[PDB]
């Protein structure tokens, strides 16, 4: 995936400063806010039923800390996204029957989330080198999909 | 927004369709499936074997929607509302798989009617099932 | 369609903005053509580096007509008219690139509402940006 | 771009029985028609205000010859579309301006076009194997937009 390390090195600064805890449970409640077709992936985890009750689930915040977990970890891969997202990729294709247009709802509200916790130190150019980062994750967790 | 124009094209190629429209919806969510494999994720508890009788099952509710949607045209959302609920807060698709499924229904009914399938009667339909589309997406959030 | 619970969260949010609207909108922009390039493809006659006029006057000019949406909320397509007939008939852009603007809006939003980017009115702005969107994108065809 | 042997094989056979002039008018003219903000690239090609106009217009049938022209070479080089396409996707981003999104559009139009041409013969493989192609060409188209 085509990051300069002017990129590369820009998504690595930043990302140290995470507190991938925090923002997992953040990207998937705002994921299952904003977008609540979501939901349907998540019956088990209770109440979703609003924005608070979304937001303060356990299951939510677990299950965040869990994809930004594995986010966090492809980061260190970004030569090799595919490889690092195989079975995950086919854990959500043949397991969890995931449409993997949520995988772009979710880099996006990803990115949407890295701005609100950054403020200005989120510039364009940082942006843009999440979006890659985020559309490369997106198309390796799709990759084995059939 | 249909504009007269429209809908009688889409009566028309509607009309020349008649008592294949389930056939015909069988054979776009077959060419669904196979072009957009992605789609299948809404149907794991779907057989998608090709010559499956849940999926002609399906296309059939799928094709009389549609009828019904054709007949009451000028007031879809009221006519189309229980599919709009069911999609909003049960099924739950995402919004991009609808263009698949209307693209699939054109590529079906141009390989069926072609000389009813004109460039004009083509656009009519196209904005006919993106409103369809926009209707059953109506209530997601 | 926005409730009253978005309407109040978009003017809530939009009030915030304040005086920081053309900023905003720059700054969008700018983010805009650096994260999706091909949203380049319509400003080819633009001067495209960070800071340029152009981009400093069309994000003013984008930001106002977004405050003027929020202004009429209720009565966005006799408030934006003039812009969807533009967008319809002379800049034609692809209804995609709407949604890539309305993204990197909301970003933009993100980076400078700490505290009032909260997720329902995250959520809120969102389908607000799809409205204008859609109203933008009425006359296409 | 993969396709398995027997889907090259079905797209090579029905190409073979392809009349790239009246596709490649019919593939643009309904483009126009049922997508016309895509008519802003063809302003010099006259009046499209209305599908006669446009089907029967004689650049638009020029052009749609051109267009079909390039996509039957590619076919030839399926396994490398990239390099095939570099050059008119350069001239299609930094010359023509021409927004990608359209190349998808124009893939799909022809998807019909094809169906339609060829009625039941164009079979629910056939399309998936052209929708592929139709993808790949697009995504070639779009690689070297910067
Ligand atoms: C950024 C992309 C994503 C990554 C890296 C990711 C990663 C993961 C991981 C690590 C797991 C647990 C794997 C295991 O069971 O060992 C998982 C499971 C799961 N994912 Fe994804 N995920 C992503 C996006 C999504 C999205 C967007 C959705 C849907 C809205 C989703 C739906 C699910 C569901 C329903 C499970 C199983 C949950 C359970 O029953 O505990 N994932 N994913
Ligand atoms: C023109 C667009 C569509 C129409 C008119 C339509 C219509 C219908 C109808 C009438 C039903 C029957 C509901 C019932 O009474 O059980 C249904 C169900 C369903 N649809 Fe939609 N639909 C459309 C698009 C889509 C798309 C694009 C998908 C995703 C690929 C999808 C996924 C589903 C699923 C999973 C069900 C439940 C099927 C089952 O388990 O029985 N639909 N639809
Ligand atoms: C919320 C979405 C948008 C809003 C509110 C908006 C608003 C505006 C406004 C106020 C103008 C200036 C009208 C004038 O000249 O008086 C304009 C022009 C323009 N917009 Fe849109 N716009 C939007 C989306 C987009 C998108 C997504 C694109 C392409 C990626 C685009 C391309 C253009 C172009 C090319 C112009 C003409 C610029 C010039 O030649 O100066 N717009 N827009
Ligand atoms: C399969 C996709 C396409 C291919 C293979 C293709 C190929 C070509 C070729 C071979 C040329 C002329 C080469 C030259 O003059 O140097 C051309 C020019 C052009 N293309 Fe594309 N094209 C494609 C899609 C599109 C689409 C979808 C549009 C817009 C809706 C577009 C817009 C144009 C325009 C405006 C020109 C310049 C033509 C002129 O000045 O006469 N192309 N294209």
């Amino acid at each position: 995936v085509h990051l300069t390390p002017e990129e590369k090195s820009a998504v690595t600064a930043l990302w140290g400063k995470v507190n991938v805890d925090e923002v997992g449970g953040e990207a998937l409640g705002r994921l299952l806010v904003v977008y609540p077709w979501t939901q349907r992936f998540f019956e088990s985890f209770g109440d979703l039923s609003t924005p608070d009750a979304v937001m303060g689930n356990p299951k939510v915040k677990a299950h965040g800390k869990k994809v930004l977990g594995a986010f966090s970890d492809g980061l260190a891969h970004l030569d090799n996204l595919k490889g690092t997202f195989a079975t995950l990729s086919e854990l959500h294709c043949d397991k969890l029957h995931v449409d993997p247009e949520n995988f772009r709802l979710l880099g996006n509200v990803l990115v949407c989330v890295l701005a609100h916790h950054f403020g200005k130190q989120f510039t364009p150019p940082v942006q843009a080198a999440y979006q890659k980062v985020v559309a490369g994750v997106a198309n390796a967790l799709a990759h084995k999909y059939h | 927004v249909l504009s007269p124009a429209d809908k009688t094209n889409v009566k028309a190629a509607w009309g020349k369709v008649g008592a294949h429209a389930g056939e015909y919806g069988a054979e776009a969510l077959e060419r669904m499936f196979l072009s957009f494999p992605t789609t299948k994720t809404y149907f794991p508890h779907f057989d998608l074997s090709h010559g499956s009788a849940q999926v002609k099952g399906h296309g059939k509710k799928v094709a009389d929607a549609l009828t019904n949607a054709v007949a009451h045209v000028d007031d879809m959302p009221n006519a189309l509302s229980a599919l709009s609920d069911l999609h909003a807060h049960k099924l739950r698709v995402d919004p991009v798989n609808f263009k698949l499924l209307s693209h699939c229904l054109l590529v079906t009914l141009a390989a069926h009617l072609p000389a009813e399938f004109t460039p004009a009667v083509h656009a009519s339909l196209d904005k006919f099932l993106a409103s369809v589309s926009t209707v059953l997406t109506s209530k997601y959030r």
